[PDB]
């Protein structure tokens, strides 16, 4: 449908989810982190 | 922005949207900053007499000693916590004159007992009363008063206006910035509005309503409530669809005439010149500087009652 | 010399009767002036009366007026006559205010949708006297804009997406500069058919043409022209109106109802 | 989905058109005309030439001439400071004579600037309605403009000049600002008693509501239509197609009766008009036959009456 | 990163990125000093620090 | 009944709902499914208001004055439930029956199109006069907390509706979305009053003249103020210029209160206290 | 699983996504800050 | 269910997924801010929230009838 071979979607589907593992990290030390300074709950 | 929903007091018919409405976060920061204190411990009743251990008492001079000491103690922590008793009583001794602030005070409590008797119908319908803290919140001097304004500078050929200026005396509208000398100093027509059908000799400018306007644009930032607290805009006149704080403001309008000009002006003497404006006049007393934003001062704490020193009798 | 008529009275209160008054006379006139197209009215009481009683309602009809077409075009009246015609469908019920069906071949019908009446039969012309709309071929000084696909060689695909043909021409109008039709080359008759552009979608990203109206084997009955060069009032209406009949006649799903 | 007739797809451009010519004694008209792409998107893509004769040179001169006065004191009220003169833009004004000076001519600083600003500004709006009249004459057309913009005027006039001279001081005339003169507009019905209640008030809002309804309908009515060529107007009123028969028979079935393609443009113009007719005469009876509107529609018994849930004592009568 | 991350430019061009970045970190750069210039704890300039050295007649205590 | 062009488009078919069982015409309407249910839905609401005319805001005060007769909302201690008949349910059931008619007429004129075979622009711009509706009589009072917050039905009553909630804000004028709505409005009439003068003068030209072509319309406008937007255009602008002034005037209203609670005027607070001044 | 992009195109999705996930953080950060209980510039 | 793949043989997903997603979205903003609304189920006033204690005969809102 989109016009994209199976390796221009499996390509794209590894570096995506490997970035998107990396963001999740971040954000996740970074929540530690304020919850570590002020509790919200 | 703000994100709802407020808190609403309805005041007139239901459909004709007579309303106040509340954010509930700024309405608990506002109370946050009108805290009342909590009054001394009664005293004593009975013992030696006023009249009898001191000289140069003229004010308090129908009191115990008991509750005259608990007085002086109360007005430290009301006006001046910081410096102390020194603030008004020269070193040395006690029954010297020989300073400024005994003699302003001496008339302040005088303007108290006045304000506690004469103007109920004012500041006596809860039983609210006045103390020296509704005004000074721990300050020697308030944090709410006013003077002559002077407004933006001008070439010296150009004649002022009196406004087209953003100003916050007005509520940030392009209304005359100066309502107070017109109307809480001097008395001046308030009444715009003809009251016939027809016209008979009604001679207002159109040019009189906005210096109006600009008075209960003040007179609503003072209070923090909106115009149909005390109105209904079909009929600004007519007193017979208005609401009963109606009337009380028109006393008050009064009460703080009276406060200027017969309690305030015959200081403008002894005062030094850092309390005066650049007119040569004196701090002055609004609606502002008792209310500070809520429709009773402190939201109506009751400290006035615990004082007999307050009251005429 | 005061406000005071009477008691009671005023200035105030004369002023607005007075506007009603006016106000009251100028609905009349703008009623009478709506009146000067489609009346007087078709209905059962004037048939019924054997042609005698008239239906027009209330304000009656104007004066006749008169247009005069520039470059001698001749003289048209806003209130005229027009011969009464017989219609190509049969009511469903013969009771009064029951639709009709459109008898025959609903796209080959004539009614509903796909119905016009016959304007005349000239070209609209210019303030020279020229044709107004014309194809590119012969308006050589025109050109399409900067940074535009140019839908020259673009596939026109059906209503289902099936190929009908492929643009051969653009037909542009020489007193406002802009597109009115497309030339589709049928690549099932060896013909080319007009194509107005409010019945047709640029996918300019495949450079493609959708319309929605007709489908693709319906692009082989589209009114034609008389001359490969210009167009008249009457032949513009007509293969507008052919294209509109497909809007409710092209699918068996297209006359309803949802439930 | 189906083309809207929103924004223009594909663009065609062909060379500028200088415009039908002028008979002898006229000027040429000035400037190339050059395109807009993005422009084109929404209309047409030419932009000029512009005709200017001598009344269009005189209208600019008297324009340029008030506007520079009024400039020059809202600049003065701050005391030559540029930066405070942005800050306060939208609150600075000039401002009317004093109500002490009835019309006579008070010095520069309290009110002459306003009433000469007032007159240049005048004059150029009255050389502009000359213009105009001018060049609808010129190719041949009618003057149906002219007029609409004359009952304009007749509201600007009405507003700015003749309720003052009429009720005798120049203090009842508008300032020239963007807060300043809304605060105007709240002190007039503050102090003439609640002008919703304004008879000629309510027809000019009606009319005001009216055109913005009519508007819409009409252009809806021709986007709709405009897929049979029914944006060509003039040819449908001088020969009936499709686009007009179905956009009368919409209307028909709608609400039941319709108006034509040529009559339908009538509806527009005089729905616009009495928007400001009725306006001229609604501030030309206030505080000239009228005192308190309240109390006028209480005599004429239109205001309405609620039960008493909230009063006060008059203190003015005890 | 992955290693192959350099492919995300086959999908994105240079200029409409670089205009885009270059453009947006000035604003939130501005966007950042007038918010600390707002407040009366993060302003360098009116702190009264290192002293004032400027003397600072009637006031209106109304504005 | 008919106009003399019109029995060439009476067509069967093209309905939403109902296929053939409401497939006909009334005199010159056509009514089908959604014409039943808005004609009865409108005159439930008009026998509603004239039921309520009769009762009164009590017995004194009842009058049969057309200038003066008033339905209003209940109070603001009920909250959204429902409130007896008397003290304000009848404005409730009044306002459901106008929201079902109003649905019902854009319906129809939804089924008009279809069998017509035209675009979908009028219904599509009536939605927005009814979202202005709603707006003032649904999504405020939900917001806000109470169905109280609803205007009175009345000609002269929800004047001082709008009165009084204008000056609950203190000065009105200085709301923002409030001056782009009134913008909108005016240049709207504006181009109306020219859109008719220019047609009106082409059609109608000097004694002894013939009617001016389409170059003219441009010439003319070009010489005035040196550009000309063109037949189409024209009336593009007007519709985006009426829908334009609606949609601001409901994001006027609907800020007033549930987002912000102050005057006016000091919302332009964060101009005057920037650091540049 | 590695099957989304042939349904959804990538191009577009990257951009929305980026521009979505800092709208997101924008506002977040503005309600932050408009909350005496968490403002980090003036609660300290 | 059983047969519930023939569901896909009517909708096509590539919209369905769309729409869900535009869904979900829009009824957990809708909820978020529903809670903030709500005066019990509020964690932007903080773990610590301690409102204003009345001391005296004092009340936060003005009389109405
Ligand atoms: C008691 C109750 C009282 C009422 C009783 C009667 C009730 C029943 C009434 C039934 C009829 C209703 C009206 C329908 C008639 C109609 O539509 O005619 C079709 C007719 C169709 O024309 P057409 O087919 O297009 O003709 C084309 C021909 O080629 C060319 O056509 P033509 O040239 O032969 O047309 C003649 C043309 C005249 O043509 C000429 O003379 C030659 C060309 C024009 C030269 C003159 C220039 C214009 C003068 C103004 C100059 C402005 C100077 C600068 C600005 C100053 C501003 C103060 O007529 C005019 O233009 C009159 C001049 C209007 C200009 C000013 C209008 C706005 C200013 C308003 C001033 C303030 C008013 C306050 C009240 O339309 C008109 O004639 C329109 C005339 C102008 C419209 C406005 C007229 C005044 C309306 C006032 C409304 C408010 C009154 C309120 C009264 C109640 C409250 C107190
Ligand atoms: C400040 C402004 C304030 C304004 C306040 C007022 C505003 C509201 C006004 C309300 C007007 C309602 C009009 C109803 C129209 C009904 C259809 C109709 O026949 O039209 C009659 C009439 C034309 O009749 P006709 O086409 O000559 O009659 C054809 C034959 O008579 C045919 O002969 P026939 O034997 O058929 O005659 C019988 C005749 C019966 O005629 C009447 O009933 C009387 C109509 C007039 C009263 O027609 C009918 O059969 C109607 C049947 C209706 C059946 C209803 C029940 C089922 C309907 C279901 C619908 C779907 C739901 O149309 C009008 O009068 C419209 C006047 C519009 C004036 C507006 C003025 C203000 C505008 C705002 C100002 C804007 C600026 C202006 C510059
Ligand atoms: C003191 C009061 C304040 C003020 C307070 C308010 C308040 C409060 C409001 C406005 C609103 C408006 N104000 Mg204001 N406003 C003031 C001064 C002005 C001035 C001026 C010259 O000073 C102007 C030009 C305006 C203009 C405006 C508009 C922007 C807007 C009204 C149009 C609208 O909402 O369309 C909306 C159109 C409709 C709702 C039409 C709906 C009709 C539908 C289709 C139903 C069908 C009708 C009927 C049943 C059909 C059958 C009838 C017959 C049987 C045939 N205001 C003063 C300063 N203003 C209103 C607004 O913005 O609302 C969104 C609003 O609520
Ligand atoms: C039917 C009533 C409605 C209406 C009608 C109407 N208005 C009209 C007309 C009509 C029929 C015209 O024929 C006339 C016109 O020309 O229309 C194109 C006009 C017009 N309506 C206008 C405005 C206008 N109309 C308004 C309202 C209305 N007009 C009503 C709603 C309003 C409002 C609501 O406030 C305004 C502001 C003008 C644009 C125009 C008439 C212009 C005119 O007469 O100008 C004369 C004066 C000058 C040209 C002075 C210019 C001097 C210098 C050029 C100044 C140099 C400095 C410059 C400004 C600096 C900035 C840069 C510049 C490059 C911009
Ligand atoms: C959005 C852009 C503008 C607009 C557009 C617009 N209006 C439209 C349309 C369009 C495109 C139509 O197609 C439609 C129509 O049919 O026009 C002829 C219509 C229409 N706009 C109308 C009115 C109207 N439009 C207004 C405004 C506007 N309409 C905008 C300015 C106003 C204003 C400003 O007040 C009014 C009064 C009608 C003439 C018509 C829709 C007719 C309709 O819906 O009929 C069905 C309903 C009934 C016949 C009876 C309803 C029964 C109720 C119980 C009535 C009372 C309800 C009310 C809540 C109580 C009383 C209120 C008090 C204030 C009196
Ligand atoms: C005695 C008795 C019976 C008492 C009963 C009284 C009662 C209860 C009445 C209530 C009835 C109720 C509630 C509902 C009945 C509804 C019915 C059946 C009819 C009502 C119809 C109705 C609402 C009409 C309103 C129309 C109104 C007032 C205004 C519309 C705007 C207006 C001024 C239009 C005039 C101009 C016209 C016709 C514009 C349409 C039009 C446009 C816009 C074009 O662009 C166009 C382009 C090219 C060709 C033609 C046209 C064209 O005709
Ligand atoms: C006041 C009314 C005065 C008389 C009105 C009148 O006389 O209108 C009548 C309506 O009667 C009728 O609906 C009678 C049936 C009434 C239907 C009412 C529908 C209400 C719900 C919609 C006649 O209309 P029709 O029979 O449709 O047309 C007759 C022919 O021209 C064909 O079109
Ligand atoms: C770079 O730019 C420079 C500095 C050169 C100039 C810039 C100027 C600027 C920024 C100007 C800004 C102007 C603004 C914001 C103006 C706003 C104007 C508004 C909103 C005006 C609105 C209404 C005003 C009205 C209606 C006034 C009408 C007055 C009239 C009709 C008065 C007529 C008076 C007459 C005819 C008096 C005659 C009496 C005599 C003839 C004796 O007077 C001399
Ligand atoms: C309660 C009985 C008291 C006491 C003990 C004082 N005040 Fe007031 N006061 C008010 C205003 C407007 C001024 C002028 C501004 C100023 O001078 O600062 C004052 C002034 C004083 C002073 C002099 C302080 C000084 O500057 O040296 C003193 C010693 C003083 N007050 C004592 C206003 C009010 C009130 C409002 C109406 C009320 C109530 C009081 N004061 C009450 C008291
Ligand atoms: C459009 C239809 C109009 C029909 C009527 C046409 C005639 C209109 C004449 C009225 C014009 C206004 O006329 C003006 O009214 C006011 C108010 O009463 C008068 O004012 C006078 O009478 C009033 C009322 O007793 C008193 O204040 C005093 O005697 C005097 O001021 C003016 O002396 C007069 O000039
Ligand atoms: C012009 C639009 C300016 C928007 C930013 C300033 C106002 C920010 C919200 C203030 C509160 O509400």
């Amino acid at each position: 449908m989109t016009g994209l071979t199976e390796q221009e979607a499996q390509e794209f589907h590894g570096i995506f989810v490997q970035s998107m593992t990396a963001f999740f990290g971040i954000v996740v030390i970074a929540h530690i982190l304020a919850w570590l300074w002020r509790p919200w709950l | 922005c703000e994100r709802p929903p407020p808190e609403v007091v309805q005041k007139g018919y239901r459909g004709v949207a007579m309303e106040q409405n509340y954010n509930p976060r700024l309405l608990e920061a506002s109370l946050k900053q009108n805290l009342p204190v909590e009054s001394l411990p009664a005293a004593a009743p009975g013992g030696p007499k006023v009249s009898d251990v001191y000289q140069n008492v003229q004010v308090l001079k129908d009191l115990s000693v008991a509750e005259f000491t608990r007085t002086m103690v109360a007005v430290t922590t009301w006006v001046s916590p910081k410096e102390g008793c020194n603030y008004c009583h020269v070193p040395g001794n006690w029954a010297s004159d020989d300073i400024y602030t005994k003699v302003v005070s001496r008339r302040m409590f005088e303007m108290v007992r006045a304000a506690n008797s004469d103007w109920k119908q004012h500041v006596a319908v809860n039983g609210t009363g006045v103390t020296c803290y509704t005004c000074h919140r721990g300050n020697p001097v308030p944090k709410y008063v006013w003077v002559t304004d002077p407004g933006p500078n001008q070439p010296s050929g150009v004649k002022p206006t009196g406004q087209n200026y953003a100003s916050s005396t007005v509520a940030y509208a392009a209304l005359p910035f100066d309502p107070y000398t017109p109307f809480l100093d001097q008395t001046n027509e308030i009444r715009v509005i003809g009251q016939t059908a027809l016209p008979a000799g009604n001679t207002t400018s159109l040019k009189q309503a906005e210096w109006t306007y600009g008075l209960m644009m003040q007179i609503s930032d003072s209070l923090g409530v909106n115009c149909t607290f005390c109105h209904n805009s079909r009929a600004f006149y007519d007193w017979k669809q208005s609401t009963p704080q109606r009337t009380t403001a028109w006393y008050a309008i009064r009460h703080v005439r009276d406060i200027n000009q017969n309690y305030i002006w015959p200081l403008n003497d002894v005062l030094p010149a850092s309390r005066k404006g650049p007119y040569g006049d004196p701090f002055k007393v609004g609606c502002m500087t008792c209310h500070q934003g809520a429709y009773r001062p402190l939201y109506g704490a009751q400290m006035a009652k615990d004082y007999p020193a307050l009251y005429a009798s | 010399m005061s406000a005071a008529i009477t008691e009671y009275m005023d200035v105030a209160q004369l002023t607005i009767w007075a506007f009603w008054f006016f106000f009251a006379g100028l609905i009349i006139y703008l009623r009478r002036e709506d009146k000067r197209e489609g009346y007087p009215l078709d209905s059962d009481r004037t048939e019924r009366s054997g042609g005698r009683v008239k239906v027009v309602g209330f304000p009656d009809l104007a004066d006749p007026k008169t247009f005069v077409l520039p470059h001698n075009a001749g003289t048209v009246m806003a209130p005229r006559v027009e011969a009464p015609t017989s219609i190509n469908a049969t009511p469903v019920a013969p009771f009064p205010g029951a639709p009709f069906e459109p008898n025959g071949d609903p796209m080959l019908s004539g009614f509903g949708p796909a119905a016009s009446p016959d304007r005349a039969k000239h070209c609209d012309l210019t303030f020279e006297g020229l044709p107004k709309i014309v194809p590119m071929r012969v308006a050589t000084d025109f050109s399409i804009a900067d940074k535009d696909p140019d839908p020259r060689g673009m596939t026109v695909v059906g209503l289902d997406g099936e190929v009908a043909g492929t643009i051969s021409d653009i037909w542009v109008d020489r007193s406002e500069p802009q597109i009115r039709y497309l030339e589709v080359d049928v690549s099932a008759t060896k013909k080319k058919v007009l194509l107005p552009i409010g019945f047709s979608r640029f996918d300019k990203k495949a450079g493609k043409v959708k319309v929605a109206a007709i489908k693709a084997a319906h692009f082989a009955n589209v009114p034609a022209l008389s001359k490969p060069d210009q167009i008249t009032l009457y032949e513009e209406d007509k293969v507008c109106a052919y294209y509109a009949g497909g809007k409710l006649y092209a699918t068996a799903e297209r006359a309803g109802p949802l439930l | 989905p189906e083309y809207q007739n929103i924004f223009t797809a594909v663009q065609v451009r062909a060379p500028a058109y200088p415009g039908v010519p002028l008979p002898k004694g006229h000027l040429p008209r000035i400037g190339r005309p050059i395109f807009s792409y993005w422009l084109g998107k929404i209309g047409d893509a030419q932009i000029g030439p512009i005709y200017l004769g001598f009344t269009g040179t005189l209208s600019i001169i008297f324009g340029f001439i008030a506007i520079f006065i009024i400039g020059f004191n809202m600049l003065a009220s701050v005391d030559w400071n540029i930066i405070q003169f942005v800050k306060h833009f939208f609150w600075l004004g000039l401002e009317p004579p004093a109500p002490q000076y009835g019309l006579s001519i008070p010095p520069l600083s309290e009110g002459g600037w306003w009433l000469m600003a007032g007159f240049f500004l005048t004059m150029s709006i009255i050389l502009w309605w000359v213009r105009t009249y001018k060049r609808a004459e010129a190719l041949g057309m009618s003057q149906h403009l002219s007029w609409a913009f004359a009952a304009a005027i007749f509201f600007y006039l009405s507003l700015g000049f003749i309720r003052p001279v009429m009720m005798g001081s120049w203090a009842e005339a508008v300032p020239f600002g963007i807060f300043p003169h809304l605060d105007w507009t709240a002190a007039f019905s503050i102090r003439y008693g609640n002008l919703y209640y304004n008879p000629f008030h309510m027809l000019s809002i009606a009319f005001l509501y009216g055109s913005a309804l009519l508007f819409a309908m009409h252009g809806a009515t021709i986007l709709a239509v405009s897929r049979f060529g029914g944006d060509r107007e003039i040819d449908q009123i001088t020969d009936r197609g499709t686009a007009a028969e179905r956009a009368a028979i919409f209307w028909r079935w709608t609400m039941g009766f319709n108006a034509s393609m040529e009559s339908i443009h009538r509806w527009a113009w005089w729905c616009a008009v009495l928007t400001v007719i009725t306006a001229g005469i609604g501030i030309l009876l206030t505080g000239t036959v009228v005192e308190n509107w309240y109390l006028w529609a209480i005599k004429h018994g239109v205001a309405p009456a609620y039960p008493e849930v909230v009063t006060a004592v008059d203190p003015y009568a005890t | 990163m992955s290693p192959d991350l350099w492919k995300i430019w086959l999908l994105i061009d240079p200029r409409r990125v670089l205009i885009a970045v270059f453009a947006f970190l000035t604003i939130l750069g501005l966007a950042i000093h007038m918010i600390l210039l707002s407040t009366t704890e993060f302003n360098w300039l009116e702190d009264g620090i290192p002293a004032a050295k400027v003397q600072q007649t009637p006031v209106v205590p109304q504005r | 009944a008919m106009l003399s062009f019109e029995r060439k488009y009476r067509v069967r078919g093209g309905t939403l709902i109902g296929g053939d069982l409401f497939d006909f015409w009334v005199g010159p309407f056509y009514v089908g499914f959604f014409g039943v249910t808005g004609f009865f839905f409108a005159l439930l609401g008009v026998l509603l208001i004239v039921w309520g005319a009769t009762i009164g805001p009590n017995a004194e005060l009842q009058t049969y004055n057309i200038w003066q007769i008033s339905i209003a909302p209940p109070d603001l201690s009920y909250g959204l439930g429902m409130a007896p008949l008397t003290e304000g349910g009848l404005w409730q059931i009044i306002t459901i029956c106008a929201i079902g008619a109003f649905v019902s007429w854009a319906l129809r004129e939804v089924e008009i199109c279809r069998k017509l075979g035209i675009g979908f622009h009028i219904p599509f711009a009536f939605a927005f006069a009814i979202g202005a509706y709603l707006v003032l009589v649904v999504v405020r009072p939900i917001l806000m907390g109470a169905w109280g917050h609803g205007f009175p039905y009345g000609i002269l009553s929800h004047l001082d509706w709008v009165s009084n909630v204008g000056y609950q804000f203190l000065h009105f004028h200085y709301n923002p979305a409030h001056m782009l709505a009134i913008t909108f409005f005016f240049t709207n009439c504006l181009a109306l009053s020219m859109h008719g003068s220019l047609i009106l003068s082409v059609t109608n030209p000097q004694k002894g003249e013939e009617v001016k072509t389409s170059e003219h319309e441009n010439t003319f406008f070009r010489d005035i103020v040196g550009y000309s937007i063109g037949a189409l255009a024209i009336h593009r602008l007007g519709l985006f210029l009426a829908l334009s002034a609606v949609f601001w005037s409901a994001v006027c209203i609907v800020i007033s209160g549930p987002f912000w609670t102050r005057g006016w005027p000091e919302w332009w607070n964060w101009w005057l206290e920037l650091p540049l001044w | 699983m590695h099957k989304i992009w042939q349904i959804f195109d990538p191009r577009r999705t990257l951009v929305a996504l980026f521009g979505f996930l800092f709208v997101l953080g924008l506002l977040i950060h503005f309600i932050l800050l408009s909350s005496p209980a968490f403002n980090w510039l003036s609660g300290s | 269910p059983q047969q519930l793949y023939k569901i896909w043989l009517a909708f096509d997903p590539r919209m369905a997924l769309i729409g869900l997603g535009a869904f979900l979205f829009a009824l957990a903003l809708f909820i978020h801010y529903m809670l903030l609304s709500s005066p019990g189920f509020d964690w932007l006033l903080g773990p610590d929230h301690a409102p204003v204690a009345l001391s005296a005969g004092m009340s936060a809102l003005p009389a109405g009838r």
